[PDB]
């Protein structure tokens, strides 16, 4: 509800996201009849307001229950990512720990950051990190801008589907 | 495409009606403009509005709301510069160079305070437009008014049987006028001269949206949105339904064609009428046309004014060059009934079997739930679901309990809550339930309190049960969502 | 509705006002036109073209034209009165009129009943019974027309006569009678019909900010039938004529501002006038008259302007602008050739030492009248020519504010007012063919001098005429007729050994409306008022003394401060002494506080329009906003335009409240120079008690 | 005439941001932009489209002529999108990280594909229907309008580049062609048919240029908001309709410039374009103000007043048979004079009074004139006018002074003409080997030092006491803006070397010399070092203003994030009316938004210095690049730019010093 990117406000049917009818297909909404396949990123809707949303079973737009928004090994604030960032091998490594396991997107960002500097921004694979990153802080041109650049680099099926 | 849109105005403020939306030269030197005696917005700030080509020059106010506006003729002998009869409650104001000119009232009889509803005009001698036009008005009081056509003197008073709605008139007022008031009652009256009661009366079945007078038959558009022509005699001629709602309608017009048709505003932005062997009268529009008036405007002769629901202002210019699908059965299909055909005992036997073993296992369920108390539908009709509205670490639980039964309360009952003491805090877990009234649902509030510091879920159990008793009727459970909170 | 077609006829020299007339000679009549060059002239449209008549070699500058005849015979020996005589024609040239009537300097208006005759002058009025010097006056203040009503219809010869002071002064034979009040000083009025109403007598006056009204003047008592006040014309009426154009049939009004409107009126009302017809002529519309001069048969207008084009607005609706283009042309070619021959004449004569050049003098109409709506001055240049720049020079702060209907453009150079005086130097171009530049001037309170005006006109031997102008000390008070005495009144009273004649020309030099001309009585009171907030400035003085009481303060500051400076300009040694009430000052400061209110109202809300739009863009503005800020919404276009002039009047508002603790501290005996800034930042917060309590306290 | 259609729209339209153009293939729409960073469509009702950035231009045209439909470029401040509206696709979405300040479509000359040319703070790039950097060039200043017209015929279009700097530079592609220097910045361009093409400033002054060669201008009190040319009475030859900041629409003739057609609206004009709308075969004329009223159209006395003033004239001349002699001269001599100032003095031949003296110059005043009125007791027969121009432009006073007497009236008014030559402030004086700027440039000349000497006398206000021998020979000269210095030094061997501390002095003085020369290559030897190492810091600077910015966008991006949950948790919170946790969140928001407030703070402080540092730049390339005439400027510009692609600054400097 509260993130606009799109640019059109009434796009043509058929040019934008927003068979067996109801009477023999059941349906998890008005619309979106049930689907044979459920991906975690499955919608079969959307919910108009913020009241349409919390009023409604947790599960209805989604594969998993809805949410407001979408000891331990290394102290991630002790490791300085200017060091680690000058060897590779250490910081591809790191990077996907921070990435993957502490989910800390800033400081994985931070990261990718030093280390495509170090780089000189000539390996796609930093590019599409940094574009994950992005992705996931939710500015999605400056997430398609890398995945663009890396696509020029070299073409692979991740950052295809990364771009999509 | 056969309009040329002249001005499709969008948020200039114009709200009137096709009777209140006249047209003519009320100033002299052969240049048509356009008067709409409009109340505004609401019924605050009428205001008569006139129109010279493109912009608005001039709005009078007015004292009341105009139920019409119409404009006749007043010099039979060398017509003179037209003047506009607007109407507001019990007054008539005669406009002379859209200037305020004369005002006239309704006899009062029995203060009482008489309205008038709507105006229309009928012609004295010739049947052509360089003659004079005696007017005719319809009021709340149940009656019709056929004034001389410079309203000065009361030429024919007519009792109607109901509060008119609408008015149109034909023929010349010596030989004979036919007076069509289409009423609120749901029908029509054809007055006729010499009638001590009208006479003549007409059923649609609902009121009338509107009317249009053809040459020889009469049209009548129903609220229930389809045209019906009729003839003056009172029987009906044809019918025709129309995609949307009817908004009004009027009297299309064009003398070097011959055609004279119905300009029907619809609800879904189009005019559109299906003629005896033409089709004409189609055109759209951005947003739904509520008034219209095609007529002579500026110095063409076939402009056609409109005035739109939000406001707006529309015109256009008329160019003068006027099988089944019964499935396919695959490979599939044959093989398997083939295999049935071969061994079709085999098949018969297991499946009796296996169904034996389903009611078993069925009826097994079914009982241990009856044990357990699991069913939250199941002489004490009741019925029971929850609900859990809430993302944070407060949830509202409401339960939804009813009282299912033909005519009985049910007096006795309490509702605990079954829930881990540590997770989860309710401040009321037990609490009675009011007299259920049969048909009734009670939406019961609580208030669920997710306790634990991580993402910890747990169910909690609803146990709706009589207070003498300690079985439960009845129970529910929730799973509780994850706490999302801190 | 009114649609009189616009048509041009001969096109005459620069005229003064009311110098066309139309005689009836239902056929075309002829008219008749004065002229600045002597040239008197004569004639009329004959199928759809010009006809002299005749026409009179040049004399002297005619100021006025009348037309009358001895008898009530039909009117059509035409007077006119160039210098100081009246000549006078009959209607085919032939003169039979050349009364000499010396006066002292010049003749501006003249009136003919029958034979009787009254004609004014600067202060000078006078009345003739056929050349028989029969009545005099000497108003004290400057006459704009005279009229006398009709001595048929009436019984009596009671002329009217307009003084410029706002005053009708209803006089009989040598003495006056009453006095009327008119808001504006009236320039033109006229009976309002051929022979001056039905009702008997019936006066029709113009003002000189646009206003019009019937006053009906009895034995006794004038009776104001009703008033039209302009409502968005403002401009001088310089011309009245009364004709029926509208199918009515009675008689109608047609008047002539100043700017080039061109107004009609009729009274379907029976009462109250409504316009029909309002179109502008971009020059002085100077005369009016109605009837019809070409094409018999139709009613019209006929306008002569102030460039001397006599133009018609016709009542009847390609192949004539060709023709009248190439007749054109073939002139042009002519006169091109012509002119520039002794241009290379004049070239030529142009390396003689012996020889010396001359100048084309020509005429310019400045009107620099003070605004009361507002608190600026409006200057008004003409020129018959076009104008090809106007400098304006000034040596006091001025706010040349830039108006709508001006099309030049302007280049404010970089004024020293050090090392020179020029405190402002600004310069208009007029890129186009231009008569007229209409300006503004905002003056401040206390400071006055002179305001020179360089016009440069688009005549080959290029020249720059020069006119000064007075931005007064008081410039901002204007006279009134009476004022209120309940009010507290901060007097003043100078005594000294100065003449009557002394006081008099320093109350001039210091007050606006001021007549030079020393009044005859010795003991003078003029009523003011001050037009940017209202403080009257009752000023009593003789021989001997002079009081001047006021509402406001500060007045009384800068009226003591001129007037020891003038007196000091002459050595006089005057003695002054002042009371001053306590109260004054705040009234004063309850009247300077409802505009300060409304300016920084009017700020905060200009402050959140912005973001108001930019929320009702996105949401519609109708189901989330409180209408607290919807009100703003709607009046958001209006919270724009004045937040355009805000600043003007928030600094305006600053420096006369400084200027009026400076004035009411310096009263009280001391300086306080030192706190002068320590109050702008109590105005910036702007309580109205701590305020007022700043002023009391310290 | 008569508008043919007019239509209200519920928008308020951005002042040059409207395009029209057919969207679906077959059905012309007009897009325009809105506040709130918006952008509407009207089909014929009105469909919107969220840019969420303030658009700075936009355009409609064929990106691709392998299909039809025609692509929508809304360039923001930071961005450029092109978009297809028929199906919500975009054709590309570039990042120029300059500036959209105007765009134009077309073909450029020998480019084979219709390109995106755009323009912002010192940068000219142009793109395909992908989004491939074709074009690339830099020019002096913002540019602020740009026009695709064909000068010298040869079919291919060239680019018109309207820059602050008063300037309209003719860019071949890979080319500077030429030069107008105009008065003000150019806000608007169009071509008309060849080489004609409408220009309109801020003064407000509209014109029409033909291959440098200007035919008409007038300078009203309004700006012209938008100009264009459109036939209007069907004559072939198209008219220059404009529209003004009032509301007048004029539609003028181009081989006079006399208004031939004129309108009002009810406020200022927004746009004015052509393009069928009416869908039967022809062109119209759309012109649509702010307010949102749009409006489509389809295609005396003052003679006999001049005659009259032809009378008087005659009169004047016939009677003679405030006076003044008819001998009386005025003789002006512009010197330069220190205690800061070129004086221009205006003398009177005899006895007789200078009383005022209006000098009408172009952009040499604050205004468009300049009065000198000595006081009463100030007149005498001459006076000393002090003048500072702020651009080495030369520039040509309209004097217009009065003579006459003490106490006169009517003043006769003396015209006069003279010309400040190019590069007037710096004055001639001695050498000062002390403080000789260490910066300098060594190029080669053909011959003739004595017309490199009449150069001199030519374009600098020489003392006459001046005489210079055909040996080597130094020229000195103080600058008057500051007190800067210069050293022209002409060698026996016909070698020049300009020795000023300033890089802009010599770009000037080598391009002046080369136009003086008809020179068509030049190389330069080249050497800045004060400037060269700011230029060092600056491209330093730039990789962590980079950084800066990348983190706080970072944060900022997180915060937002969060507040959205904290909206959606407090409309929860709300909704089962929880007062104590609503209220809560609704702190947590407050203080986020404190925190936030500060960011963007924080982030346009850094944001504007970056812009800073990226005009430098960008002004440094264009800089070394103007230093040099003909084949080598576009070279030492591909060059720099791609020396510092490859962020090889050393090269950067190499190429800028001699390559
Ligand atoms: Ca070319
Ligand atoms: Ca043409």
């Amino acid at each position: 509800i509260l993130d606009e990117n799109a640019i059109a406000q009434v796009p043509r049917p058929g040019t934008s996201l927003k068979g067996p009818s109801p009477a023999v297909r059941p349906v998890t909404q008005a619309g979106r009849p049930i689907t044979g396949f459920l991906r975690p990123s499955t919608q079969s809707g959307r919910p108009g307001t913020i009241e349409q949303a919390i009023k409604t079973p947790r599960t209805a737009y989604t594969a998993r229950p809805i949410a407001s928004s979408s000891g331990p090994f290394i102290n991630l604030s002790r490791l300085n990512l200017a060091k680690y960032a000058q060897k590779p091998k250490l910081a591809k490594a790191l990077f996907e720990y921070i990435f993957h396991h502490e989910n800390d997107v800033k400081t994985a960002l931070d990261l990718a950051a030093l280390s495509t500097e170090h780089s000189q921004y000539k390996d796609w694979w930093w590019k599409v990190q940094i574009g994950k990153c992005y992705y996931r802080l939710g500015l999605y041109r400056e997430a398609e801008k890398q995945f663009k650049s890396a696509l020029k680099q070299q073409e692979m099926v991740d950052t295809f589907l990364y771009l999509a | 495409s056969k309009w040329l849109d002249s001005l499709s105005d969008s948020m200039a403020n114009i709200h009137t009606f096709s009777a209140c939306l006249a047209l003519a030269d009320f100033h002299g030197d052969g240049e048509y403009k356009l008067a709409m005696g409009d109340l505004g917005p609401d019924g605050r700030q009428p205001r008569l509005k006139v129109l010279k080509g493109h912009t608005l020059v001039s709005q009078k106010p007015l004292p009341d709301l105009p139920a019409a506006a119409v404009t006749f003729l007043m010099a039979s002998h060398e017509p003179r510069t037209p003047a506009l009869a607007i109407a507001s409650g019990p007054c008539v104001y005669v406009y002379k160079n859209l200037k305020p000119y004369f005002k006239f009232s309704l006899p009062s009889l029995p203060r009482r305070q008489t309205v008038i509803t709507t105006m229309t005009t009928l012609k004295k001698n010739l049947a052509d437009e360089d003659a004079v036009s005696c007017l005719v008005l319809g009021t709340e009081n149940k009656e019709l008014l056929v004034l001389d056509p410079e309203a000065f003197t009361i030429l024919a008073k007519m009792s109607l049987p109901s509060v008119p709605a609408f008015l149109e008139a034909s023929g010349q007022f010596d030989v004979e006028f036919r007076l069509a008031a289409a009423c609120r009652n749901g029908s029509i009256y054809i007055l006729r001269r010499d009638s001590k009661r009208p006479k003549y009366c007409i059923e649609l079945g609902a009121q009338p949206v509107g009317l249009v007078g053809v040459h020889k038959v009469l049209v009548v558009g129903s609220n229930q949105d389809s045209l019906h022509g009729f003839t003056y005699k009172g029987k009906r001629l044809w019918t025709v339904q129309m995609p949307a709602a009817i908004l009004a309608m009027n009297l299309l017009e064009q003398h070097s064609r011959g055609l004279q048709a119905v300009m029907a505003a619809l609800a879904n932005e189009e005019v559109r009428i299906y003629h005896d062997k033409v089709l004409l009268n189609v055109i759209r529009t951005p947003e739904a046309v509520t008034s219209l008036c095609f007529g002579r405007y500026g110095r063409e002769d076939n402009t056609l004014i409109m005035t739109t629901l939000g406001g707006g202002l529309i015109i256009k210019i008329l160019k003068r060059t006027a099988k089944l699908n019964v499935p396919r059965k695959t490979r599939l299909y044959v093989d398997q009934t083939l295999r049935e055909r071969e061994a079709g005992t085999a098949m018969h036997r297991t499946f009796q079997a296996d169904l034996y073993l389903l009611r078993l296992r069925a009826a097994r369920a079914y009982v241990q739930a009856l044990e357990s108390s699991l069913s939250p539908v199941s002489r004490e009709p009741l019925k029971l679901h929850a609900v859990v509205q809430g993302l944070g670490p407060t949830f509202k639980l409401t339960l939804h309990l009813q009282n299912t039964s033909t005519a009985r309360p049910i007096l006795g009952l309490v509702v605990c809550f079954l829930y881990n003491e540590v997770l989860y805090a309710l401040p009321r877990a037990f609490f009675k339930v009011p007299l259920l009234v049969p048909g009734l649902n009670y939406p019961l509030e609580t208030f669920v309190k997710s306790l634990s510091d991580k993402g910890i879920s747990d169910i909690i159990k609803v146990l709706v049960l009589r207070e003498g008793q300690s079985t439960p009727l009845l129970s529910a459970h929730i799973n509780m969502p994850m706490s999302e909170g801190l | 509705d009114l649609n009189l077609n616009r048509a041009d006829y001969l096109q005459v020299g620069v005229t003064s006002q009311k110098t066309m007339k139309l005689l009836p000679a239902r056929a075309t009549q002829k008219v008749v036109v004065g002229d600045h060059d002597g040239i008197v002239m004569c004639f009329g449209m004959k199928k759809g073209e010009a006809v002299t008549v005749f026409k009179t070699l040049p004399g002297q500058k005619i100021a006025r034209l009348e037309l009358g005849g001895a008898l009530n015979t039909p009117q059509e020996k035409i007077f006119i009165a160039a210098g100081s005589e009246i000549r006078g024609f009959t209607k085919r040239g032939k003169q039979f009129l050349s009364f000499e009537t010396n006066l002292t300097e010049s003749i501006k208006a003249m009136h003919i009943s029958g034979s009787d005759l009254f004609l004014s002058a600067s202060y000078i009025y006078n009345h003739y019974c056929d050349c028989k010097d029969q009545h005099y006056y000497l108003s004290g203040d400057k006459i704009n027309d005279v009229i006398c009503l009709p001595v048929e219809r009436l019984l009596r010869e009671v002329p009217v006569l307009a003084c410029q002071d706002r005053v009708l002064r209803v006089l009989q034979g040598s003495d006056v009678t009453y006095e009327i009040e008119v808001p504006g000083p009236p320039t033109v009025l006229a009976l309002h019909n051929g022979n001056g109403g039905d009702s008997g007598e019936d006066l029709l006056f113009g003002t000189s900010d646009g206003k019009l009204g019937l006053i009906q003047i009895t034995t006794s008592k004038p009776i104001h039938k009703w008033e039209i006040r302009n409502e968005k014309k403002r401009g001088g009426i310089l011309c009245v004529d009364s004709f029926d154009i509208v199918g009515d049939g009675v008689k109608d009004l047609l008047v002539g501002r100043d700017d080039g409107m061109v107004e009609v009126y009729g009274f379907d009302n029976a009462n109250e006038p409504v316009l029909r017809f309002d179109h502008t002529l971009s020059e002085s519309v100077t005369s009016i008259q109605g009837g019809c001069v070409g094409k018999d048969g139709y009613d019209e207008i006929v306008v002569s302007t102030y460039s001397g084009w006599i133009t018609g607005l016709t009542t009847e609706p390609n192949q004539e602008m060709q023709n009248k283009i190439s007749s054109l042309r073939s002139e042009l070619e002519q006169l091109q050739y012509k002119v520039l021959q002794e241009r290379e004449k004049y070239q030529q004569s142009s390396q003689s030492s012996k020889a010396k050049s001359a100048v084309p003098s020509f005429s310019v109409n400045d009107k620099f009248t003070l605004n009361k709506d507002d608190a600026s001055y409006s200057l008004i240049l003409e020129v018959q020519t076009a104008i090809d720049n106007v400098l304006i020079q000034s040596d006091v702060p001025i706010d040349l504010l830039d108006v709508d209907k001006n099309s030049a453009v302007v280049s404010f150079s970089s004024c020293d007012s050090e090392s020179n005086d020029n405190f402002l130097l600004a310069t208009y171009r007029c890129q186009a063919n231009t008569t007229r530049l209409e300006l503004k001037i905002r003056s401040i309170e206390g400071q006055y001098g002179t305001l020179q005006a360089y016009v440069t006109p688009r005549i080959q031997p290029k020249t720059c005429q020069v006119r000064q102008y007075h931005i007064k000390p008081l410039s901002l008070h204007q006279r009134t007729h009476f004022i209120d005495h309940d009010r507290p009144m901060n007097t003043l009273t100078l005594t000294g050994q100065f003449s009557f004649s002394e006081l008099h020309s320093w109350v001039v030099f210091c007050m606006p409306e001021v007549p030079e001309k020393p009044p005859a009585g010795e003991c003078v009171t003029f009523y003011f008022q001050n037009t940017f907030l209202d403080t009257q400035l009752e000023s009593t003085y003789r021989k001997g003394e002079g009081v001047f009481k006021s509402d406001n303060i500060s007045t009384i500051s800068i009226l003591k401060d001129v007037l020891s400076k003038e007196a000091t300009k002459r050595k006089i040694n005057l003695n002054i002494s002042y009371e001053i009430n306590e109260v004054s000052v705040k009234h004063t400061l309850k009247l300077i506080h409802p505009k300060l209110e409304y300016q920084l109202l009017l700020a905060k809300k200009v402050q959140l329009i912005d973001a108001l739009k930019e929320l009702q863009v996105h949401e519609g503005n109708t189901n989330f906003l409180i209408p607290e800020y919807r009100c703003i919404l709607e009046e958001a276009d209006h919270l724009q335009e004045e937040y355009k002039k805000q600043p003007a009047h928030l600094e305006r508002l600053y420096g006369m409240i400084t200027d009026l603790f400076i004035d009411k501290f310096k009263f009280k005996g001391t300086n306080v120079k030192t706190k002068v800034p320590l109050l702008l930042e109590i105005l910036d917060s702007y309580d109205q008690n701590a305020l007022i309590a700043f002023f009391d306290a310290a | 005439l008569q508008p043919v259609f007019t239509l209200k729209l519920r928008h308020k339209i951005s002042p040059r941001m409207v395009a029209v153009g057919r969207y679906d293939g077959t059905h012309p729409c007009l897009a325009a932009a809105t506040q709130a960073g918006k952008v509407f469509i009207h089909n014929p009702d009105v469909s919107l489209l969220n840019i969420n950035q303030t658009v700075s231009c936009l355009t409609a045209g064929v990106l691709n002529p392998e299909l039809g439909y025609d692509a929508l470029l809304v360039g923001t401040q930071t961005n450029l999108l092109a978009y297809d509206v028929y199906n919500n696709s975009d054709l590309f979405y570039r990042e120029v990280a300059d500036g959209a300040s105007a765009i134009v479509l077309g073909t450029l000359g020998d480019i084979t594909s219709p390109l995106a040319i755009i323009g912002g703070n010192c940068a000219l790039q142009g793109f395909n229907h992908e989004g491939n950097d074709l074009f690339w060039t830099v020019t002096g200043d913002n540019v602020h309008s740009l026009a695709l017209c064909d000068f010298d015929g040869d079919g291919k279009k060239e680019l018109l580049v309207g820059s602050e700097d008063f300037d309209i530079r003719v860019f071949k592609e890979d080319e500077i062609v030429a030069e107008m220097s105009e008065t003000e910045i150019i806000t608007s361009l169009c071509p008309m048919y060849g080489s004609r093409f409408g220009y309109a400033l801020s003064n407000g002054t509209v014109g029409v240029y033909d291959k440098t060669a200007r035919y008409w201008r007038i300078k009203s009190k309004n700006q012209a908001m938008s100009i264009h040319a459109f036939d209007l009475n069907s004559d072939g030859v198209c008219e220059l309709i404009t529209g003004w900041s009032n509301g007048k629409v004029d539609a003028r003739s181009d081989r006079t410039g006399e208004v031939i057609f004129k309108d009002n609206f009810s406020s200022a004009i927004a746009g004015v374009v052509e393009g069928d709308y009416r869908m039967e075969g022809c062109q119209q004329l759309i012109c649509c103000s702010v307010d949102g009223e749009i409006r489509g159209y389809l295609p005396i006395r003052e003679l006999s007043q001049k005659k009259q003033n032809l009378l008087l004239e005659l009169r004047n001349y016939e009677e003679n048979a405030g006076v003044i002699p008819a001998n009386t001269k005025h003789h002006t001599a512009l010197s330069v004079s220190l205690g800061a100032h070129a004086e221009l003095c205006i003398s009177t031949s005899n006895d007789t009074i200078i009383r005022a003296v209006l000098i009408f110059a172009e952009g040499v005043f604050a205004g468009e004139s300049h009065v000198v009125h000595p006081s009463v007791h100030h007149l005498s027969s001459s006076v000393r006018i002090p003048i500072t121009p702020p651009k080495d432009i030369p520039v040509d006073l309209h004097l217009k002074t009065f003579v006459g007497y003490r106490s006169s009236t009517q003043f006769h008014v003396f015209e006069l003409t003279r010309q400040l030559p190019r590069f007037s402030m710096y004055a001639l004086t001695s050498p000062d080997p002390a403080s000789e700027p260490l910066s300098y440039v060594n190029f080669i000349i053909a011959e003739r030092a004595q017309r490199v000497v009449m150069w001199l006398n030519q374009n600098f206000l020489l003392p006459e006491d001046t005489n210079i021998q055909n040996a080597p020979f130094q020229v000195c000269f103080t600058s008057l803006r500051n007190g800067g210095q210069l050293y022209i030094k002409i060698k026996l061997s016909g070698e020049i070397t300009v020795n000023t501390d300033d890089i802009d002095l010599a770009g000037d003085i080598i391009q002046s010399m080369a136009s003086f020369f008809a020179i068509e290559d030049l190389q330069v030897e080249a050497d800045f070092p004060v400037y060269f190492e700011e230029l060092r810091k600056v491209l330093v600077k730039v990789d962590e203003y980079h950084s800066v910015h990348q983190k706080l966008s970072a944060d900022m991006a997180d915060n937002s994030n969060l507040i959205r949950s904290l909206l959606v948790q407090a409309e929860d919170a709300r909704l089962m009316r929880d007062m104590k946790t609503m209220k809560n969140r609704y702190k947590e928001l407050y203080d986020l938004n404190k925190d936030l407030l500060n960011g963007y703070k924080i982030r346009c402080n850094n944001h504007t210095e970056l812009l800073g540092s990226l005009k430098a730049v960008n002004q440094a390339i264009q800089r070394a690049g103007h230093l040099r005439v003909g084949k080598p400027k576009n070279q030492v510009i591909t060059a720099c730019r791609d020396a510092i692609r490859s962020n090889n600054i050393n090269m950067l400097f190499r190429i800028m010093r001699v390559g």
